[PDB]
DNA sequence: CAAAATTTTCGGAAGGCATGCTCTGTGGC
DNA sequence: ATTTTTTTGCCTTCCGAAAATTTTG
RNA sequence: GCCACAGAG
């Protein structure tokens, strides 16, 4: 019959159900309170998650009407944003065929952002 | 041996008696004992490495003769079983045949930064906590 | 000359097994009168040796011939020519008559 | 082009691609007794240059991957000497028509 | 969830999704999709999914990017260090540059924060507030342009003290190596380096040598080897530094060199301090200390975490892993600036630690207490010092982190499973090979604990089931199972799991960041800033308030893992 | 030179397929 | 718990065993 | 419904 016979540890009632649950049930210790040097810590993550995702280096994710009104004068432009190839490269650490989309003779800023001690995130 | 109790384990016998013999070892292998962690971290104090702090088999099954909490007669062979047992739970070491002696580790279970080590001051997540670590994800 | 196909396709090479075999199904269908037009022959001898080498009308000879998944499946071993498919992750291009 | 006399070991056959630039082409005395290219089934293979290649494939219009194949280690293929992606004219002589051309590809 | 849950609920509110993908891909995808945008994100993804790819082939194989896209986000990922490359030609005169993933990048965007705070600790700089600021920004600017020049760096500050305290700051960072020369090395692998290398080595041996083929292979991989550690060892000889003297004479390093981090110091930092949290446990606090000054000593010129030779796949040979073995544990020993006595710990305690008492020798920084102590270390049972003369010692690296190893593989198994789960991991790795009743005999516990405690361990791969077949048919009622417990299996599951950890927190964050974009950004402005309780709501302000907590927690967790997964990484 | 590692060749067994294509009835489980 | 078979041919893949060849000492 | 034979061209 296939469904008669049982080991001798378990019994006729506790079996029949198979129920896996699919939410662990096991944590680790990492899950306790955040301390000072912790919350320091996790501000320099975020402070420098920040200053790369505004860096020059972002390769972003793959109402500007062609209206034109009296108020379009008198409006100020968003950012002037430094793109990919407004920074001082050093060649010899690129392949070649990697130039043309560099500026090899434009003008190049470096950008810099300052570290601020203070913290930035609000409680 | 006298551990068998009808035809299993006593379990609790065992853990009487792992108490007590790690309870002596912790005695013999520290200056004062745990009233020297008692008072703080910082005021404990260690023996020299020339000191012979290490506890021999013979001194263990002394004490626990003279003690006769355990009713029975133990053999050497049993004494140093169980300590075996001790050594596997890691609440002591092994430096010699024969001899043992309790790690720190143990000593501070019974009473910063996170360490793995003293993952028993560590505190359980609060429930409806979405970002919570488990052990037992990515195999469940 | 030889009436067997293989031995002349190891020693002269492809395109005289493919005189072989048209000149042997040829004096098979001539001898017991059938009468059917050679071009029929030619076409299963050149079937039978495009892709470099005898491949033969078989569940093997397909296997090689034939890329498809639904066209072999449907033919002989359809369990393992699925699974393998299905591991394999090839792509089945709807192109074939079955 | 190397002729051994009775046998090669299997050692010295993974040799021979050895020289990046240069072929090597190993061949036996016992097959060389009779020329196959003589023999009446094994009708007119005529190789054909780059240009002659690509004339054909821009006459049929087609890719190099859909003519019929020819092996390499093929007998013929070995007398000629084909490399990989050559390809060769061959001139059948059907009954029924006369003289036709077929073409065929190294793989 | 007592009552029934919907397929529907198990999709939406668990990780089912995100545990069919490989941790080394999510993770890596995961960090790259957080800092640099999708498109990077896709490349590197393209590039740990199919290996190494052409631009060509990059393109071909990432649908919506154009060769223009690909080659300006490869750019971008190459700036960082994010990835190799390595230009070959081939026979027919064709040249083509492939692009690989290195982990080298990918760990300096996982640990630069931690990266931030050990060049903070370890310079002591902590006392003054403006060299500590001006530390932390020239990393941070480091480490988020990849790769930068001093005259570029300076050439945005006015002030002469300013510049002349910032190249003070810069060749300090260099001599103590946490800032070394980049060049092609660092974009060249490992193994393509290796082959070239042996390549060359061996057409150079010319024809008809008397000597066999062995001889010429050992021959050619023995200068092969002198040549690559020669070229490794290449950015800390400090040749950077040399340049003295232009005018006042001090020492400056060169304006026309590109400084980057150098992420071995920093593994080597994480090492000693793993190192002194498993001292910590063993002997004393004050024993601590000392092993923590001994080890910070010694920490620069310490062995590498993962020699580079052992990533060549030379290790397919039994006499080259012996080889390495005895030269790691020679190197471990014989390096002049590794060895150490009590004189030399005792001109850097600090001035609150004492000594004094901390011994009693029955039942001021003086020279014998410390020899004590280095004495206690070198003689406890795990091995945190040894001895080669008596009064000198060194840190046997190659004898210690297998201990740190299994040390921190119990204590996880301890703190998950239960106590009783590293009983018996540890009952099963003293004797190799073991029946159940041998179990139950060598550990005083139920057999049905014993059942039930190895049947939970084996799903980690922590305990391996060895079957003994005793019929023709290997039956499992016939056959008799023992259990062996494989170091190995446990430690590479063990490494994936917090892997892919780490890997599902970074992704919870950055879902929960993309749900809350809109508050986020109303948050992140300049004249917000500062005035958060004035110009918003007040339930914009819980939620801004529960969504920095719950990003703090997250990367709090991030760091535990990190102090926890590295030790996999050694 | 012959001991030891690697590779090739050679068998017998283990699998699989074929043993038409359609159609109409009954009898027993 | 003694103990029949009940078509015939063809084909590939596997897998030790032995032979053939190269490779280390 | 599944097997089993029985026939038709
Ligand atoms: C005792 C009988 C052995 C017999 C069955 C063996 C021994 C000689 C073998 C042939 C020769 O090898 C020549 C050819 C080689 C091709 O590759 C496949 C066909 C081919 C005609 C062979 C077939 C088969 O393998 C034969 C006849």
């Amino acid at each position: 019959n296939y469904m008669s016979n049982l080991p001798f540890g378990l019994g006729y009632g506790d079996v029949g159900k198979n129920h896996i649950t699919e939410f662990p049930s096991i944590p680790l210790p990492i899950n306790g309170p955040i301390t000072n040097k912790e919350r320091s810590l996790a501000v320099k993550y975020i402070n420098f998650g920040k200053t790369v995702k505004d860096g020059p280096f972002y390769t972003g994710s793959m109402t500007n009407d062609g209206i034109e009104r009296y108020s379009d004068k008198y409006l100020k432009k968003r950012k002037i944003g430094i793109s990919i190839d407004d920074h001082p490269y050093n060649l010899n650490l690129f392949p070649n065929e990697l130039y043309n989309v560099m500026g090899i003779n434009k003008k190049k800023l470096l950008a810099i952002s300052k570290f601020n001690n203070a913290d930035d995130v609000f409680t | 041996g006298p551990w068998f109790t009808d035809g299993e384990l006593d379990i609790e016998f065992i853990n009487s008696l792992l108490t007590i013999v790690w309870r002596f070892i912790s005695e013999n292998t520290f200056p004062n004992g745990f009233k020297n962690f008692e008072n703080g971290p910082k005021k404990n104090v260690f023996y020299a490495p020339n000191v012979k702090n290490y506890s021999t088999t013979q001194e263990i099954l002394e004490f626990i003769t003279a003690a006769q909490v355990a009713n029975v007669e133990l053999t050497p062979s049993n004494i140093r079983s169980l300590c075996e047992v001790l050594v596997y739970d890691d609440k002591l070491e092994k430096v010699t045949h024969d001899c043992y002696r309790v790690t720190l580790e143990s000593i501070l279970q019974m009473n910063e930064e996170f360490s793995i080590f003293n993952y028993f001051k560590m505190f359980p997540a609060s429930k409806h906590d979405k970002e919570v670590v488990y052990f037992d994800e990515w195999t469940i | 000359t030889t009436n067997h196909v293989l031995e002349v396709f190891s020693v002269l090479g492809i395109e005289a097994a493919r005189y072989s075999i048209i000149r042997e199904i040829n004096y098979t269908m001539s001898n017991h009168g059938m009468s059917v037009d050679p071009r029929h022959i030619q076409l299963l001898g050149d079937v039978m040796t495009y892709k470099g080498e005898v491949l033969g009308i078989t569940r093997f000879g397909l296997s090689k011939m034939r890329d498809s998944v639904l066209q072999l499946a449907s033919f002989e071993k359809t369990t393992d020519h699925l699974f393998d498919a299905a591991f394999y992750m090839k792509k089945d291009a709807v192109e074939g008559v079955s | 082009i190397f002729v051994y006399q009775n046998n090669i070991t299997p050692s010295a056959m993974k040799l021979v691609p050895s020289i990046p630039p240069a072929t090597i082409e190993t061949f036996n005395e016992a097959a060389l007794v009779v020329n196959i290219t003589h023999h009446e089934l094994v009708p007119k293979h005529i190789r054909l240059s780059s240009d002659e290649k690509r004339e054909l494939l821009k006459r049929y219009r087609l890719k190099e991957s859909q003519l019929p194949r020819i092996q390499r280690a093929d007998p013929v293929a070995l007398y000629l000497g084909l490399k990989r992606g050559e390809v060769v004219k061959i001139i059948r002589k059907s009954e029924t028509s006369g003289r036709y051309a077929s073409y065929r590809i190294c793989m | 969830s007592e009552k029934l849950v919907t397929p529907e609920d198990v999709m939406t509110i668990s990780s089912l999704e995100q545990r069919t993908l490989n941790p080394d891909l999510f993770l890596y995808k995961e960090l790259v999709k957080a800092h640099l945008g999708e498109r990077a994100a896709s490349v590197i993804g393209m590039l740990v999914a199919l290996g190494r790819l052409s631009v060509r082939e990059l393109v071909e194989k990432i649908d919506g990017m154009d060769v223009d896209s690909v080659k300006t986000t490869l750019v971008s990922l190459t700036q960082l260090r994010c990835v190799k490359y390595l230009q070959e030609t081939a026979i027919s005169g064709k040249k083509t540059t492939y692009y690989y993933y290195n982990e080298e990048g990918i760990h300096i965007l996982l640990y630069s924060g931690l990266i931030i705070d050990e060049i903070i600790t370890q310079m002591r700089v902590n006392d003054e507030e403006e060299h500590k600021q001006l530390v932390a920004e020239i990393v941070q600017n480091v480490i988020s342009l990849g790769s930068l020049t001093v005259e570029d760096y300076l050439s945005s500050v006015t002030s002469d003290s300013m510049k002349y305290t910032i190249s003070s700051l810069f060749v300090q960072l260099c001599e103590m190596g946490y800032l070394i020369q980049i060049s092609k090395l660092h974009y060249t692998p490992i193994e393509d380096l290796w082959q070239f290398l042996y390549e060359k080595h061996y057409k150079n041996i010319p024809r008809n040598s008397p000597l066999s083929d062995l001889k010429k292979r050992s021959q050619a991989k023995m200068n092969a080897k002198t040549d690559f550690a020669k070229i490794i060892n290449k950015p800390n000889e400090l040749s950077q530094i040399l340049t003295v003297d232009p005018k006042t004479s001090l020492r400056i390093v060169k304006p026309t060199v590109s400084l980057t981090i150098n992420l071995d110091r920093f593994m080597k930092g994480r090492r000693s301090k793993q190192l002194i949290n498993l001292a910590k446990t063993r002997v004393g606090s004050v024993t601590a200390q000392v092993y923590k000054i001994a080890l910070r000593l010694t920490e620069q010129k310490s062995p590498k975490i993962r020699d580079p030779l052992t990533q060549t796949g030379l290790l397919q040979d039994l006499e080259e892993a012996k080889s390495f073995q005895d030269e790691a544990e020679l190197v471990e020993e014989k390096t002049p600036g590794l060895t150490f006595n009590a004189i030399d710990l005792a001109r850097h305690l600090p001035a609150e630690l004492d000594l004094r008492g901390s011994l009693l020798s029955r039942k001021p920084h003086s020279a014998s207490l410390i020899n004590s102590h280095l004495k206690i270390l070198a003689s406890s049972n795990f091995p945190f010092l040894n001895e080669t003369k008596p009064g000198v010692y060194y840190v046997p690296y190659s004898k210690l982190m297998p201990v740190l190893k299994s040390s921190v593989y119990e204590y996880v198994i301890a703190s998950t499973l239960g106590p009783s789960a590293m009983r018996l991991s540890r009952c099963i790795r003293d004797n190799k090979l073991v029946s159940e009743k041998i179990i139950n005999s060598t550990a005083l516990m139920k057999e049905k604990d014993i059942r039930s405690t190895l049947a939970s361990l084996i799903r980690y791969n922590s305990v391996e089931i060895q079957e003994v077949p005793r019929t023709a048919d290997r039956s499992a009622s016939r056959a008799v199972f023992l259990f062996r417990c494989k170091e190995t299996h446990s430690y590479n599951f063990m490494r994936q799991n917090l892997e892919w950890n780490m890997a599902n927190l970074l992704f919870k964050k950055e879902k929960l960041k993309q749900e809350n974009s809109t508050l986020l950004k109303k948050a992140n402005r300049d004249d917000v800033k500062g005035r958060e309780n004035e110009l918003l709501l007040p339930s914009e302000l819980n939620q801004l308030k529960m969504v920095n907590e719950r990003e703090l927690n997250v990367f709090a967790r991030l760091s535990r893992l990190l102090s926890l997964w590295e030790v996999f990484q050694m």
